[PDB]
């Protein structure tokens, strides 16, 4: 219960489609709401997310 | 007093900072707005001249 | 003349000016001493607001007067 | 015409505060400062308020002296940071109180009409004690007694603000006690609701043994005011009670006979899924 | 302190709060949802809510800022 | 120099002065001065906090006339006890706590003038169920980007104090400025009184629910686990009769187990097993 | 030092809105340009007597309070129309129609000059006058210089410029010059080719 | 070593533009997705030779 | 230069509702105020002048300040209707010398007497020890009617400043046309 | 006075602002759904004592800025264009600029002033209070100066339509203005409606009409169901006036 309620107290994640990107750690991530965005990777997960 | 529209956002009632003279200021024409103050900082002319030369 | 730039942190700040002097001289010797700019600096003299447009003589500041610095206070 | 005052969980501790502020070299075993309050429509408000230089003499009981230079500078300063609070009146703390109370409340009133005063207790904390307020009244005394100030009683209740109640709560953190409690902390709500009862009660006859000697005079208001208590308590004798008891009583044990049969169905099966997983984990272990 | 984190899941849902709509669920204790604002989010959802009431495009509660399905 | 072991010593009142300045104005950004003691290198203390008139927007905060400054410490001086600055604060509503722009320009205007001046962010619109987002932070000089920041670890409690998020590393931590950790200066008679007068009671423990809605309200607890029991004669049998699983869709995503029967027999024991009780003493005691 | 605290706290940019309506139990709504709907109890600096519904008041941002009024604000084709300070003309340069410049003497200058030779009579002054005729003659001449020397705020108004593209225009736009008609008191107004929308 | 430094120097989350114009000191008038247009500075990294509108 | 905290103690007992002079007795003691106001005003700027009444009740009118201007705004219409009461006077204007802003002045308290005192030899002696233990400087200056050659006011003066103290003068106004000359010869610069 | 002025405006400048917005309907006795003018839905409560009856799904009320909760309800929106359509005055007259008339103007002031003044006539004799009427003829008689006389006499409320400020480029706006018109009218019950040129948007209906007329058709068609339809009008009368009473529907 206090699992459930430290991770409750964080703010939401966003969505983003992605089709296809680019290399060299920078991805492009296009938001519902506005436009494209470059971005960066997170270390938990690889580059070949194409 | 000069009333500006965005035409996005709102239409705002607002003044040009102490760096210009309020004597090009006319009816329709691009200014710098300021972010916070939203203060005309400096007038921007709709692209003067390339209409003259030719 | 010397004077007691008495600041609200409880530290005395001695200065060599004179009477001739302005607020502006005062700013700046106050900058190259320390390091705050002249436009954050606000000299109260017995609960009274000095303007750089005036001299030390015109608001009988003599030998040893107790000032009060007050900084520009600004949040966002 | 005041019906009560909303103490805020703020000013009592900057009295609280300012019992701390002299006790460093002060003998004056008293706090004196400015009540300042927001007085709505009949109900009464204290946001904020602040302190004033007071001493008091022993001898002749009757000198004082008030700042009203630091009063007139302060007041005028909390106006032009937030022009909503006013002020309402003055408080001092000590269960004892001086009896220049009348003549600082008499000068006062030429600020606030309906001048108010709240006594704390900052050292008498150990009972249930709550602060206390009275009221500036002028009556002559009751009927062919002589004149006199008679400071009235107002009830007093205690109220915090949005932020204020629950920056309260952050600050605890030691037993913080929950709501709608589990048969433990209601019990406790009757014992300790019952010892301040009796500490009412040992309090009422020794006032009444002090006047049932005679040593100080009378007074008939208080008379009345406890006659009126041993002439309406009820007498439980016969239909009335006895009869709408029971139709309650047998009402409220037909649902408790419910967690009689329903809780003990509960461990029943809990006790049925265990001995089916023990021994099943056991013939297949070999 | 289990009788802390009852009341704290307690007060969690009684407060002001804005009204979304349930897109699609990744798996347990996850979702996706998107508010009647656009800008469809991503965030977690509480085990008292029932999983067996959430097949449609349902109107459902959002914090103002953790966003969850409360 | 400088260490990783202090801890701010506020208030209990200091702490609601902040809360009530800071939710007076919210759309308009509050800003005032932070009064306390420096008692040594690196403890510092802080117990009353003034404020300040503000005439600032939604998204900056400017001044008054420095005259009302000068002249409220000199009054404070005479009554109750004169100190020395030890910072300020302002309040953020709308974002967490990071330090803006001419929020560090009024930073290397205090640490100059003054020795340290720590300031301090709050959140007024956050702290509302039963937490508080309050912190304070600190500039670090930009000369000692080649050695350590906050170094010289004399401690091991600087771990679990503190642990930025990650709306909180991408402003200025951690090579602009650092934070600081907060206890709270508890002590007796002040923390006792506070709760010997918040939550308490007198006549409310004997005292009857009157039951025009009390027996009224057993009637809707009994329907609703009588419609619970009416869903748990099939529940638990079909499951077991059918496969042996101890496991899926009743198991991953289900809410009617022995856990939601009882809660509503346990909140219908102690709303009348009390209720019971506070009608037998009156019996004895009332006559 | 109320009036000083008044200076500062007031703020220069503003938002420019819309009263919907306004009420006693004083309070008034307000759109906004922002297409948001907002709600006070108290109006602010201005008056509840001075205002009404279509008035593009100077809003805070923040604090959402009317701060100034000054709208003056018309559609951009009624402020095209408003003709004004031309070279005078005297009556002498129209010959041989002298009748029916004293004719127009006797309509319209009267009811302008002297009032009170009406009032004690009591009778009420028209409003209406006509010219036509052969096109080209005095039409458009005679009150091009009556509006020269008697200055009055002169008002002219086209026939097909009334008639536009989209349905329901001209209803907008005849009555939006005669609110401005209305608001200029010492105005007149001058329809011109009214028979391309006579039928 | 001075190809990090750079890279590193501007902001990690990049936003997409539009350039709309362009004028040759050192600003220029970009367009955001959402149409709100911003009177901003150009660096000088940037290889001021591609830079067309649109 | 002088750094003191001058507390003037004017009187608005019933007594002085009448005129011995020429001119009236409260326009006397109102520019006796004057003269003494301005007279620690041109002496050193850094001092403070404030009134404390004491007839039926030693209300603080004006707190002990360096302005000036609330003085006289305070000094008219006083309206004397009460009953002279002194052996308290002496207790509230010392506390309100304790009650102030700087610990570096010095202490002087001038008083105006223009009612006859009737109070205890015990009360006064008392007071002028508790002065002595206090080291405190009271200075007494006579209006209106005069008993000539008090018994209580000259021992109080001499139990004051016994054995080479300050030298407090008792000034004996005659009745008369006579204005404050007899306060502004010794008592405006030795007192 | 000039004091007096200066300190309502420091209490005028502490204020806040509230987000106008409207019950959609209630959740439980303290769960509120509403919903502002464009901004999202929210589940919100009450403040002490509001008296949550009075909140019907569909009332408007007044939200806090950051609360969010309900501070003060508010009966309707009155749509500023007509606004200007109460607020006028007629003549001041008193049936005494009028005249040769009586027979009419006598029995136009039975149909229209005895249920607006004595019902109990109406009561006695099985019959229901009646609608409104219509003047019609050449221009000149009246017309205008009658209406004129009877918002003079007896002017709870009234509403002068000029049937000609109804329609624009807008497909949709016509039917929406005569809709919210009569809820303004029936809001206020004891009201007269006055409407000059019916002939405007008269017509017969008829064949494929080039869709500019087809707007006016379903503007009609508004018209008449909100005249007599499923809701009963009560208390409102409807002066309808024309030029020529030929073209009209006989549905109208
Ligand atoms: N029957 C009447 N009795 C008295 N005065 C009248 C009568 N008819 C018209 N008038 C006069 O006419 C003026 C009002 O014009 P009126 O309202 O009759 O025009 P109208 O018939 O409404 O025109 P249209 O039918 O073209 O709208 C008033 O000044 C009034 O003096
Ligand atoms: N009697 C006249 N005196 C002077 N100029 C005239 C006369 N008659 C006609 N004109 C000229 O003829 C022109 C047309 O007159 P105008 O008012 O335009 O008539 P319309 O409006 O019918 O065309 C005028 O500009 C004027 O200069
Ligand atoms: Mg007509
Ligand atoms: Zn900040």
């Amino acid at each position: 219960l206090r699992e459930e309620l430290q991770l409750l107290q964080e703010q939401g994640s966003y969505v983003g489609e992605v089709v296809r990107a680019m290399d060299k750690k920078k991805v492009l991530v296009k938001v519902h709401p506005e436009g494209k965005f470059v971005v960066d990777v997170d270390k938990n997960i690889d580059i070949n997310d194409v | 007093k000069y009333i500006i529209n965005v035409k996005q956002f709102a239409k705002f009632v607002v003044d040009l900072s102490d760096q210009v003279a309020p004597t090009d200021i006319e009816e329709g024409m691009r200014v710098g707005v300021d972010r916070n103050k939203y203060q005309i900082h400096i007038p921007l002319p709709p692209k003067i001249d390339p209409t003259v030369t030719m | 003349m010397q004077i007691f730039v008495k600041t609200l942190t409880g530290k005395t700040i001695t200065l060599e000016v004179e009477p001739s002097d302005t607020i502006e001289n005062v700013k700046a010797k106050i900058q190259d001493k320390e390091g705050i700019p002249p436009d954050q600096q606000r000299l109260i003299f017995a609960g009274k607001q000095l303007e750089d447009g005036r001299t030390l003589s015109d608001y009988n500041i003599q030998r040893e007067s107790t000032l009060h610095l007050v900084l520009r206070l600004r949040g966002g | 015409a005041v019906q009560k005052v909303v103490v805020h969980p703020l000013v009592l501790l900057s009295v609280v505060d300012h019992f701390n502020r002299i006790g460093k070299v002060g003998n004056q075993k008293r706090v004196v400062g400015v009540l300042l309050g927001s007085w709505q429509k009949k109900v009464l408000d204290v946001s904020n308020s602040f302190a004033v230089p007071f001493d008091e003499d022993d001898k002749d009981d009757s000198v004082w002296f008030l700042d009203h230079d630091y009063l007139e500078n302060m007041y005028g300063m909390f106006k032009k940071v937030n022009a909503r609070e006013r002020i309402v009146g003055w408080y001092h703390t000590g269960p004892k109180l001086h009896k220049n109370d009348i003549a600082i409340n008499e000068l006062m009133k030429r600020y606030c009409p309906n001048s108010v005063l709240v006594i704390i207790d900052v050292k008498p904390k150990d009972l249930g004690l709550p602060t206390e307020a009275y009221i500036s009244v002028e009556e002559v005394h009751d009927d062919g007694t002589p004149t006199s100030k008679t400071f009235e009683h107002v009830t007093s209740e205690i109220g915090a603000e949005e932020a204020e109640e629950v920056g309260v709560e952050h600050l605890l953190r030691d037993i913080k006690d929950t709501t709608v409690g589990t048969l433990s902390q209601r019990i406790t709500n009757q014992v300790h609701g019952l010892k301040g009862l009796n500490s009412k009660l040992l309090d009422i006859r020794s006032y009444l043994e002090k006047v049932a000697t005679g040593k100080l005079p009378i007074n008939h208001q208080i008379i009345y005011q406890l006659q009126d208590v041993f002439n309406l308590l009820p007498d439980v004798s016969l239909q009335e009670f006895v009869k709408a008891f029971y139709l309650k009583t047998n009402d409220q044990m037909v649902v408790v006979y419910l967690a009689s049969l329903i809780r003990s169905v509960v461990a029943l099966h809990n006790l049925i899924n265990n001995k089916i997983a023990n021994r099943d984990a056991e013939k297949k272990e070999g | 302190e289990f009788l802390h984190a009852q009341e704290e899941v307690k007060r969690i849902q009684s407060i002001p709060l804005v009204i979304g709509q349930f897109l699609e669920a990744v798996d347990q204790n996850t979702a996706i949802v998107g508010s009647t604002t656009g800008s469809n989010y991503y965030v977690r959802i509480l085990s008292t809510i029932d999983r067996e009431l959430l097949k449609p495009n349902a109107s459902v509660a959002l914090h103002k800022h953790s966003n969850a399905l409360v | 120099a400088v260490d990783t072991a202090e801890q701010v010593y506020i208030s209990s009142l200091a702490l609601l002065k902040m809360l009530k300045h800071g939710r007076a104005g919210v759309p308009m950004e509050v800003m005032g001065l932070m009064l306390g003691e420096f008692v040594d290198d690196y403890t510092v203390r802080v117990i009353d906090v003034f404020a300040m008139p503000q005439s600032g927007t939604g998204v900056s905060v400017e001044a008054v006339d420095p005259v009302f400054q000068a002249k409220m410490l000199d009054m404070l001086k005479q009554t109750g006890r004169p100190e020395m600055v030890v910072g300020w604060y302002h309040s953020h509503p709308g974002f967490g706590c990071w330090l803006s722009g001419v929020d560090i320009n009024t930073q290397q205007s205090f640490e100059a003038l003054s020795e340290r001046a720590v300031a301090v962010v709050v959140d007024p619109i956050q702290s509302v169920k039963g937490k508080v987002v309050i912190d304070a932070f600190r500039l670090i000089n930009a000369n000692m980007m080649v050695l350590g920041h906050e170094p010289r670890q004399t401690t091991s409690n600087l771990g679990h104090l503190n642990k930025p998020s990650i709306q909180a590393l991408i402003h200025g931590l951690n090579r602009h400025y650092y934070s600081i950790t907060i206890n709270y200066r508890k002590n007796e008679l002040e923390q006792k009184m506070l709760l010997n007068l918040h939550k308490k009671s007198w006549m409310e423990g004997l005292t009857l629910q009157d039951y025009s809605e009390h027996c009224k309200h057993n009637e809707s607890v009994v329907k609703e686990m009588l419609e619970l029991a009416k869903n748990y004669n099939k529940a638990v049998e079909e499951e077991d009769k059918m496969t042996p699983e101890q496991l899926a869709i009743k198991n991953v995503g289900k809410q009617d187990p022995k856990r939601h029967l009882e809660e509503h027999v346990d909140v219908l024991m102690t709303s009348n097993i009390v209720q019971c009780l506070a009608a037998m003493l009156d019996t004895v005691v009332f006559k | 030092e109320n009036s000083e605290k008044i200076k500062v706290n007031k703020t220069l940019p503003y938002l420019v809105s819309n009263v919907i309506e306004l009420l006693d139990v004083k309070c008034a709504v307000i759109k906004t340009s922002t297409r948001q709907t907002y709600f006070l109890p108290v109006i602010g600096l201005v008056d509840a007597e001075k205002l009404k519904p279509g008035d593009l008041v100077g809003v805070n941002k923040d604090s959402y309070l009317i701060l100034e009024t000054l709208p003056t604000e018309y559609d951009s084709r009624v402020k095209a129309m408003e003709v004004d300070e031309r070279p005078t003309e005297q009556y002498s340069d129209i010959g041989g129609l002298d009748k029916q410049i004293q004719e127009l003497v006797e309509a319209i200058v009267l009811p302008m000059n002297h009032k009170e030779k009406f009032e004690n009579l009591g009778i009420q002054p028209p409003k209406g006058v006509l010219m036509y005729g052969p096109p080209g003659t005095g039409k458009t001449l005679l009150a091009r210089a009556c509006a020269a020397q008697t200055k009055a705020t002169f008002l002219k108004l086209a026939g097909p410029q009334l008639v536009q593209m989209f349905i329901g225009d001209g209803a907008k736009l005849v009555r939006d010059a005669f609110a401005l008609a209305k608001e200029k008191a010492p105005s007149i107004i001058f329809i011109d080719e009214l028979d391309a929308i006579g039928t | 070593e001075e190809r990090s430094k750079v890279d590193d120097l501007r902001g990690t989350p990049m936003s997409v533009g539009t350039l709309e114009e362009i004028i040759d000191d050192n600003h220029a008038i970009v367009s955001t997705s959402v149409g709100s247009e911003h009177y901003v500075s150009i660096l000088s990294f940037v290889d001021k030779d591609l830079l067309e509108p649109g | 230069m002088v750094l003191e905290s001058t507390m003037v103690c004017v009187d608005n007992s019933e007594y002085m509702r009448n005129g011995d002079f020429l001119p009236t007795r409260l326009q006397a003691q109102q520019d006796a105020v004057n003269i003494v106001c301005h007279s620690k005003t041109r002496s050193n700027p850094e001092n403070n002048v404030g009134l404390i009444t004491l007839a039926n009740d030693c209300e603080v009118l004006t707190t002990l300040t360096p302005d000036t201007g609330r003085i006289l705004s305070k000094l008219h219409t006083v309206q004397p209707k009460g009953k002279i009461t002194f052996c308290t006077g002496i207790r509230v204007a010392h506390l309100a010398l304790k009650h102030r802003q700087g610990k570096n002045h010095k202490m002087r308290i001038i008083a105006f007497v223009g009612s006859p005192v009737e109070d205890n030899e015990k009360d006064l002696v008392k007071l002028a020890k508790r002065l002595k233990k206090e080291k405190v400087n009271v200075d007494i200056i006579n209006f209106g009617e005069e008993e000539v050659n008090t018994e209580k006011l000259t021992a109080f003066v001499n139990t004051l400043n016994g054995k080479d103290g300050t030298g407090s003068h008792l000034v004996t106004v005659p009745p008369g046309p006579s204005l404050a000359d007899a306060l502004i010869s010794s008592p405006i610069l030795a007192g | 006075k000039q004091y007096e002025k200066s300190e309502n405006d420091l209490k005028a400048l502490q204020s806040v602002g509230q987000i106008v917005g409207e019950v959609l309907k209630q959740l439980t006795e303290e769960k509120f759904i509403v919903k502002a003018t464009n901004g999202p839905r929210y589940v919100v409560g009450c403040r002490r004592q509001l008296d949550k009856s009075k909140l019907k799904p569909g009332t408007r009320v007044a939200l806090d800025m950051t609360t969010l909760t309900i501070m003060r309800y508010l009966p309707r929106e009155v749509d500023p264009l007509v606004y200007n359509m109460s607020h006028e005055d007629p003549g001041n007259v008193s049936y005494s600029e009028i005249g040769g008339l009586s027979e009419q103007i006598r029995e136009l002031r039975e149909v229209i002033e005895l249920p607006l003044t004595n019902p109990e006539l109406f009561q006695r004799v099985g019959i229901i209070p009646p609608k409104g009427c219509l003047l019609y003829g050449p221009p000149g008689t009246g017309k205008t100066l009658l209406a004129r006389a009877v918002a003079s006499q007896l002017d709870c409320n009234f509403l002068k339509v000029v049937s000609s400020s109804i329609v624009d480029k807008y497909i949709g706006e016509s039917a929406r203005l005569i809709r919210e018109m009569f809820n303004y009218a029936r809001d206020h019950q004891p009201c007269i409606i006055f409407m000059d040129e019916i002939d405007a948007i008269g017509g017969r209906r008829f064949s494929e009409g080039t869709s500019a007329d087809r707007e006016i058709q379903r503007t009609l068609m508004e018209l008449l169901n909100q005249m007599d339809g499923f809701d009963t009008l009560h208390r409102v009368k409807m002066i309808m006036a024309t030029n020529r009473p030929d073209t009209l529907d006989p549905a109208l």
